[PDB]
RNA sequence: UGGCGCCAAGCGCCCGGCCCCGGGGCCGGGCGCGACCCGCUCCGGGGACAGUGCCAGGU
RNA sequence: GGAUUGGCUCUAAGGGCUGGCAGCCGACUUAGAACUGGUGCGGACCAGGGGAAUCCG
RNA sequence: UGAGCUCUCGCUGGCCCUUGAAAAUCCGGGGGAGAGGGUGUAAAUCUCGCGCCGGGCCGUACCCAUAUCCGCAGCAGGUC
RNA sequence: CGAUGGCCUCCGUUGCCCUCAGCCGAUCGAAAGGGAGUCGGGUUCAGAUCCCCGAAUCCGGAGUGGCGGAGAUGGGCGCCGCGAGGCGUCCAGUGCGGUAACGCGACCGAUCCCGGAGAAGCCGGCGGGAGCCCCGGGGAGAGUUCUCUUUUCUUUGUGAA
């Protein structure tokens, strides 16, 4: 058993000092400095508490480096918000426009009657 | 590094300007050409011998050719 | 009765084009065999045409007033129906399911919807159905 | 009803440039209603008391 | 407040994979029995003395 | 092969009269003001592939402890 | 609006006018908080993620952008041509697929607005993956061999992207 020390000045824990064990070519256990492990993105909607799908899950400062297709779906509010709310935004905003329309025209009923 | 799996891009490699040099590595069961260019090596397999000692003069001839023994 | 019929306007609901507002042109209530659920084949339009306006010249007109259409089968899941509906006419030929096992005449299809759409909108009926949803 | 809403529409009155046949066409600007007018404290709440300065008595 | 505890030789029970069964692999456990030693067996190490009451918090 | 040890990822639950950081920086979306060309040698524009150039200043040895630190010291102390 | 340079083309440099609009307050404050991006092998008397070798990677920049690919090249009509294919008029063309989750190598767009990541306690249980340990063998080299021991010990690998 071969035990390893660090490769850094930081000789504490802390959340930035993470490593790993591999195995060089050369027979050796070497320690190997992790990146913190990425979030993808969370709904706009405020209330679906899983996060979305088709974006990658990497930290913010990769994202100037991916492509436009990584970080985002191809559709109307994709990549920001989830499908099953947009869903519901959509018949949200048809519903009260008709409902609207339909108060406007019995108010207008109502003025003529008058 | 890149691994080539069709024939004719690696010519197309070969002869780009950025080529540096390309060396042929013989091991058993296996014939490598490694091209070096400027940000990858791109490597190509061929697994039979016939078509590597085929193409061996198929390199352009201005491209530094080294032959790893 | 059954109300979703073949000169319907829907609101699509999911996928790429969401949001959208297409004309059902061939409904089918009873799933076929590659399709067990029941669905539908509409023609809607993809890019709305821009808010026109006056002062300005028939050539920024014409140039903003100008439709991007799309033809596509969805699910009966996947269409909000409404109460309006258009009168412009489709080419049946032209338009329909074939239309999806090749890349040649479904060009020919978006053509022919776009063309029509466009004849359409220049008169000013129906539109409603030329003005973008806000959601 | 866990939607959207800005960066004017419209109307009216002037002006410029280009082209065609004083008229028309084309392009591009300005102003005003839309969005009422006039005024002396930004709106409220206190106010000649709060408070402050200096004296006097008590503690 | 009691009893047992070692060594050795066994038995029984507790599972997986493949094609009520058959074959092939297997990880530590628990219980019971016999034999045996100059009664010795948590053999070193580790490792709570106990009970009846009073005062105070 | 293993309820074996350490690290790490994930799922799930418990506790709070405790609810357990900010900013730099980066990204997506909604909108649609603008721009391009009149059918071509196509144009504007490209977060795609490859190619070209550069990355200045300061620290970097060793001890890190019954002898390189602090206790007057090669001090049975103390020191993450 | 005014002037300059570059084939005064188109753009740059300004100077003036019009137009557009918040700041949470200058600035300092962490070698354990946040914070893009380098690993393997070799080398010294004393230095190595720093030197050499070999593989990478981030950020920034570029009049003419250096180049490919995408934007892209279709349809209608009158034709020629037996056809293939080639002419003359019109019309479109800021990508495409999947019912959907979403996918494809890119896939115009400003002021403005919304959101996300950065950006989160302590403890418990369980599962996955590594490193280590363990068992049965093949090698290679060592140890014991008064008797026995197919024996005992060491070693048996692959980076980042
Ligand atoms: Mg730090
Ligand atoms: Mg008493
Ligand atoms: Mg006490
Ligand atoms: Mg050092
Ligand atoms: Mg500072
Ligand atoms: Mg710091
Ligand atoms: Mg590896
Ligand atoms: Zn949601």
């Amino acid at each position: 058993v071969q035990r390893l020390t660090y490769r850094r000045r930081l000789s504490y824990n802390t959340a930035s000092n993470k490593t790993r064990l591999s195995r060089t070519p050369g027979n050796r256990i070497v320690y190997l400095y992790t990146k913190k492990v990425g979030k993808a993105p969370k709904s706009a909607c405020g209330v679906c508490p899983g996060r979305l799908r088709g974006v990658r899950a990497v930290r913010p400062k990769v994202l100037m480096r991916l492509s436009k297709t990584k970080k985002h779906v191809s559709r109307a509010y994709g990549g920001s918000m989830c499908a099953k709310c947009v869903r519901d935004r959509i018949k949200r905003a048809f519903l009260i426009e008709e409902q609207k329309i339909v108060v406007k025209v019995l108010k207008a009923q109502a003025q003529s009657q008058k | 590094p890149r691994k080539i799996e069709e024939i004719k891009d690696f010519l197309l490699t070969a002869r780009r300007k950025d080529a540096k040099s390309v060396k042929i590595k013989k091991n058993k069961d296996n014939v490598k050409f490694k091209v070096r260019c400027s940000r990858y090596l791109y490597t190509l397999v061929i697994t039979d011998k016939e078509k590597a000692e085929k193409l061996k003069q198929s390199l352009p001839p201005g491209l530094a050719v080294k032959e790893l023994k | 009765g059954k109300f979703m019929k073949p000169g319907k306007v829907v609101l699509v609901l999911a996928g790429r084009y969401s949001g959208r507002k297409a004309v059902i042109v061939k409904n089918i209530d009873d799933g076929t065999s590659d399709r067990p659920y029941s669905h539908a084949l509409v023609a809607g339009i993809d890019r709305y045409p821009r808010k026109v306006t006056a002062a300005m010249g028939k050539k920024k007109i014409a140039k903003r007033s100008k439709i991007k259409s799309f033809v596509k089968v969805y699910n009966y899941n996947h269409l909000m129906p409404t109460r309006y509906s258009v009168d412009i006419p489709l080419d049946k030929t032209v338009v329909n399911k074939d239309v999806f096992r090749d890349p040649a005449l479904k060009r020919k299809a978006r053509r022919e919807a776009k063309v029509k759409f466009e004849e359409r909108y220049k008169t000013g009926k129906n539109k409603w159905f030329f003005q973008k949803l806000r959601f």
